[PDB]
C-alpha cells in the first residue's frame, strides 16, 4: 500500500463527490469504492513524478508546524510562491507531506 | 555452522 | 651478491606470493543474501629507498654510514610495494558455478613493508656514486 | 580494515635487524660477525 | 479520543478473545460469572467462546 | 496552466483505463463509465481552476497543498523543507512540481 | 571584584505532571508538536512568547529548555501544563526543579589558555585540536567553565544564580593574571 | 597519545585516529579520564612537574615532522618554528588549532623561501583544508614583520617582498 492524501485536492473532492452519487444509486459497492480510491492514489503517486516539468517554491513565516503519524503539517502565513517569474502572494497556506519510505 | 571465511591457494 | 639480491631477488620473492585471496561465503539463512565475496590483495612492483633514518619525532632524513656508526643506527633503507585491492561479488546460487565480477572498488599506492639493511658500497648505498673527495667530505675512508 | 595494521613493517625490519645483529639465521649461528678492524688486511 | 482509539475486541479468531477473557479473570480477585464477561467483550450471544473456555 | 491541464488529463484517462477492468470484474454495464467521465469533467470545469478539452489546540475554498517530504531540518529559527511529488491549490489555482524548497522562519 | 555580571542564556527544568499521557493524542491535537517514536521517545513542543521547548514524555515527565530566567521557565512550564489540560489530560503541576543553568559573559580581554592550563592543570583541560576552549571544572561550586581566547566565558552546571555568580567572581582573579598585550 | 606527549614525541589526534579507528568524542573523553587518573596517581605517589609536556597545543613539536613530510630544508623548518612560536603572541590566531597554526606558519615560510609546493599540495599532505590554509596565510599577511625571523632578512636569505599579497 501507499500513502493516502489526495482526496483533499481538487480532483479528490470531485472524485468522492462523484463516487457518493454512485453509492446512493447503487452503481458501486463499498469494496470496489475502497479499491478504486486506493488505485487512484497509486496511479497519482506513479504519474505525478515522471511526465511533469514544473517548479514551485515558497518563502514565508510558519504559524504552525506538526509531525505525527509520519506526516508533516505546516501553516505558513504571508508567504510568496514562485512558479517556474510568476510570483503569487499567499495569506495562509497549509502543507501536508509524507515520507519517501514505502508504507506497509 | 558453515565456515564464514577460508584461504584460497592461488593457482 | 647484494646487488643481485636487491635488484632481482626482492622482486622475485614479492612476485611468488604477490596475490592473497580470501572468500567470504554467503552463510545465508534466507535467499535474500545469496552473495559471495572474494577479497584479493595483490602485490606488484617493489621499490627501495635511499638509506634513511626516522628520528623519534617522525623526522625522516637521509642516513649516512658515518652517522649510523656514530649514533648506533642501522644503515637501512625502506622497502615499499604496490598493493592493489581487487574485490569480487557473486550470486551464491547452489549447484550453479560461481562467477565473480568486479564492483570497481579496485584501489591501488606504495605502502611500507620494512627496512632492508644496506651493505656499504652497494648500488643502494650513498658511497657507491661518491668520488674520493666526496668520501673525504662524508668522512669515509677511500 | 586499515592497511597500516594489515602490514606490520616491524616484522621484516626486526627480522633482518636481529638476524644481522646476532648471527642466528632464523625466526645456523655465527653467520654475521662483527667486522675485524684491527688492520686493513685483517 | 483515547477511549475511542481502542478498536473492536471482536477479532478474527478465538484465541485472542479467550486471552482477553483469561486476562480479565486474572485481574479480577473474585470469580466472575457469564454475563459480566459477555458485557466486557463486544458480543452477548452464545458462541465458541463459552464452550472453549469450559 | 496547460501543464496542470494535461496532468489532470492523464490522471482522468489513466484512472478510467484502470477502472474499466475493475468494472468488468464487478459485472456492471459500460454505461457506468462515460457518464462518470462526464460528471468528473463538468465538476472540474465548474470548479473554475484549470481549463480542459473534454488557545493552543488544533481544530475547498482554502489555499492548501498536498505533498510528500524528502528532508526536513530545523535551526534556531529557520525551517528547511525539501518536498517532492505534490499538488498545489492557491487562489483557486492548481500547480504541480518535482522539487520544492520551503524556507520558513519560526518566531 | 568584577565589573560585569553574567547573563543566563539557557535554563533546563523538569516537571512531573502526575499522570500518564498519550503522546499520539497530544501530538495530533497540540499545535507545534514533534512525535517521532522511532527517533525519540517523547513529543517535542515549543511555544513562542517565552521561547522555550518542552519534551513531554509518556510517563508524564516534562523537560523544559530554552528559558532565559527561572521565572520564564516557571511560566513556560505552567503554559505547557495548561496546554496539556486543554488537550484533556489530568496533568497537575506537582513539582518544578531546575537542573542546568548556563550563562555567557565577556571579561573583554584576551586570555592565555595554555598558561591557564599549565597553572591550574588540576582543574582545567585544554585540547585546542578538539575544541577551541578550555574546560575548567570548579570544585566549589561545581561549575564547568568554557574559557575562550576572545574573553568569552560560558558557565554551566548551575542550579541557581548563587553558583554561577560566585563561580564567575572566583574565576575572574585567576583569569586576570592571564592576559595578552 | 599520553605516551607521545610524555616522551615529547607528541602526535596529534588525527595521527592516532589514522592508526586506530576510534570515534573522536569518546577518544577525547577517554583522554580526559586517563589524564585525571594519571594526575591522581602522581598526587598519591611520586610527584612530577609537567613543564609543558601534557599541553594540548604543542605546536613547536609538530613543525619538524610536517616539514619532513613536505620535504622542506632545515632553515625553512627553523623559520617555521620561529613563526609558530610568534603566532602565540597574535591574539586572533592563537585560538586556532595547533595543527592549523603549524600548517599556516609552514606555508608562509614556504612562500617566503620560494619552495615550489602549492597550498593544495600542503593540504593534501597534512590533511588541512586548502581554504583554511589560505585564510590563515591571508590573516598572517598583516603580521609579516613580527613572524618572519629577523636575522634571516638581516643575512638576506629571504625578503618580506616575496610573500604574495591579499
Amino acid at each position: 500500500g501507499y500513502y493516502e492524501l489526495y482526496r483533499r485536492s481538487t480532483i479528490g473532492n470531485s472524485l468522492v463527490d462523484a463516487l457518493d452519487t454512485l453509492i446512493s444509486d447503487g452503481r458501486i459497492e463499498a469494496s470496489l469504492a475502497m479499491r478504486v480510491l486506493e488505485t487512484f492514489d497509486k496511479v497519482v503517486a506513479e504519474t505525478l513524478k515522471d511526465n511533469t516539468q514544473s517548479k514551485l517554491t515558497v518563502k514565508g513565516n510558519l504559524d504552525t508546524y506538526g509531525f505525527c503519524d509520519d506526516v508533516w503539517t505546516f501553516i505558513v502565513k504571508n508567504c510568496q510562491v514562485t512558479v517556474e517569474q510568476s510570483v503569487i502572494s499567499v495569506d495562509k497556506l497549509r502543507i501536508v507531506a509524507c515520507n519517501s519510505k514505502k508504507s506497509e | 555452522l558453515r565456515r564464514k571465511t577460508r584461504q584460497l591457494k592461488v593457482l | 651478491s647484494f646487488n643481485q639480491f636487491v635488484d632481482y631477488t626482492l622482486q622475485d620473492i614479492i612476485c611468488e606470493d604477490s596475490t592473497l585471496i580470501l572468500e567470504q561465503l554467503a552463510q545465508h539463512t534466507t535467499e535474500s543474501d545469496n552473495i559471495s565475496r572474494k577479497y584479493e590483495i595483490s602485490f606488484g612492483k617493489i621499490y627501495v629507498t635511499k638509506p634513511m633514518v626516522n628520528e623519534s619525532d617522525g623526522v625522516t632524513h637521509a642516513l649516512y654510514p658515518q652517522e649510523a656508526r656514530l649514533r648506533n643506527l642501522t644503515y637501512s633503507s625502506g622497502l615499499f610495494v604496490d598493493v592493489k585491492k581487487r574485490t569480487y561479488e557473486a550470486i551464491d546460487v547452489p549447484g550453479r558455478e560461481l562467477k565473480y565480477e568486479l564492483i570497481a572498488e579496485e584501489s591501488e599506492g606504495k605502502v611500507f613493508i620494512g627496512r632492508l639493511p644496506i651493505m656499504l658500497r652497494s648500488k643502494n648505498c650513498y658511497l657507491s656514486e661518491a668520488t674520493e673527495s666526496d668520501l673525504y667530505k662524508l668522512k669515509e675512508c677511500p | 580494515f586499515n592497511m597500516k595494521l594489515a602490514i606490520n613493517a616491524k616484522t621484516i625490519t626486526s627480522g633482518l635487524k636481529y638476524a644481522l645483529a646476532t648471527g642466528n639465521w632464523g625466526e645456523r649461528a655465527g653467520v654475521s660477525q662483527v667486522l675485524n678492524r684491527y688492520t686493513y688486511s685483517s | 479520543a483515547l477511549q475511542a482509539n481502542q478498536t473492536d475486541i471482536s477479532k478474527s479468531h478465538d484465541s485472542s478473545k479467550l486471552l482477553w477473557a483469561t486476562e480479565y479473570i486474572q485481574k479480577k480477585g473474585k470469580p466472575v460469572l457469564v454475563n459480566e464477561l459477555l458485557d466486557y467483550l463486544s458480543m452477548k450471544k452464545d458462541d465458541k467462546v463459552i464452550e472453549l473456555l469450559k | 496552466n496547460a501543464e496542470a491541464s494535461r496532468v489532470y488529463e492523464i490522471i482522468v484517462e489513466s484512472v478510467v483505463n484502470e477502472v474499466r477492468e475493475d468494472f468488468e470484474n464487478a459485472g456492471i454495464d459500460e454505461q457506468t463509465l462515460q457518464d462518470l467521465k462526464n460528471i468528473w469533467q463538468k465538476k472540474l470545469t465548474e470548479t473554475k481552476v484549470t481549463t480542459f478539452s473534454w488557545d493552543y489546540l488544533i481544530s475547498p475554498d482554502e489555499n492548501l497543498m498536498l505533498c510528500l517530504y524528502d528532508k526536513v531540518t530545523r535551526t534556531k529559527a529557520r525551517w528547511k523543507c525539501s518536498l517532492k511529488d505534490g499538488v498545489v491549490t492557491i487562489n483557486r489555482n492548481d500547480y504541480t512540481f518535482q522539487k520544492a524548497q520551503v524556507e520558513a522562519e519560526w518566531v | 571584584t568584577s565589573g560585569i555580571v553574567p547573563t543566563l542564556q539557557n535554563i533546563v527544568a523538569t516537571v512531573t505532571l502526575g499522570c500518564r499521557l498519550d503522546l499520539k493524542t497530544v501530538a495530533l491535537h497540540a499545535r507545534n508538536a514533534e512525535y517521532n517514536p522511532k527517533r525519540f521517545a517523547a513529543v517535542i513542543m515549543r511555544i513562542r512568547e517565552p521561547k522555550t521547548t518542552a519534551l513531554i514524555f509518556a510517563s508524564g515527565k516534562m523537560v523544559v529548555t530554552g528559558a532565559k530566567s527561572e521565572d520564564d521557565s516557571k511560566l513556560a512550564s505552567r503554559k505547557y501544563a495548561r496546554i496539556i489540560q486543554k488537550i484533556g489530560f489530568a496533568a497537575k503541576f506537582t513539582d518544578f526543579k531546575i537542573q542546568n543553568i548556563v550563562g555567557s559573559c565577556d571579561v573583554k580581554f584576551p586570555i592565555r589558555l595554555e598558561g591557564l592550563a599549565f597553572s591550574h592543570g588540576t582543574f582545567s583541560s585544554y585540547e585546542p585540536e578538539l575544541f577551541p576552549g578550555l574546560i575548567y571544572r570548579m570544585v566549589k561550586p561545581k561549575i564547568v567553565l568554557l574559557i575562550f581566547v576572545s574573553g568569552k566565558i560560558v558557565l554551566t552546571g548551575a542550579k541557581q544564580r548563587e553558583e554561577i555568580y560566585q563561580a564567575f567572581e572566583a574565576i575572574y582573579p585567576v583569569l586576570s593574571e592571564f592576559r595578552k598585550m | 597519545l599520553i605516551g607521545c606527549r610524555r616522551a615529547e614525541v607528541a602526535r596529534t589526534f588525527k595521527e592516532i585516529q589514522s592508526l586506530i579507528h576510534v570515534k573522536t568524542k569518546e577518544f577525547g573523553k577517554t583522554l580526559n579520564i586517563m589524564k585525571n587518573i594519571l594526575r591522581g596517581k602522581s598526587e598519591d605517589g611520586f610527584l612530577k612537574i609537567d613543564t609543558d609536556n601534557m599541553s594540548g597545543a604543542q605546536n613547536l613539536t609538530y613543525i619538524p615532522r610536517f616539514c619532513s613530510h613536505l620535504g622542506l630544508p632545515m632553515q625553512v623548518t627553523t623559520s617555521a618554528e620561529y613563526t609558530a612560536k610568534k603566532c602565540k603572541e597574535i591574539k586572533e590566531i592563537a585560538g586556532k588549532s595547533p595543527i592549523t597554526i603549524a600548517v599556516v606558519s609552514i606555508y608562509l615560510n614556504i612562500l617566503l623561501f620560494q619552495i615550489p609546493i602549492t597550498a593544495a599540495k600542503v593540504g593534501q599532505t597534512l590533511q588541512v583544508t586548502e581554504g583554511t590554509i589560505k585564510s590563515g596565510y591571508k590573516i598572517l599577511y598583516e603580521h609579516r614583520d613580527k613572524l618572519v625571523d629577523p636575522q634571516l632578512i638581516a643575512n638576506g636569505v629571504v625578503s618580506l617582498d616575496n610573500l604574495p599579497g591579499v
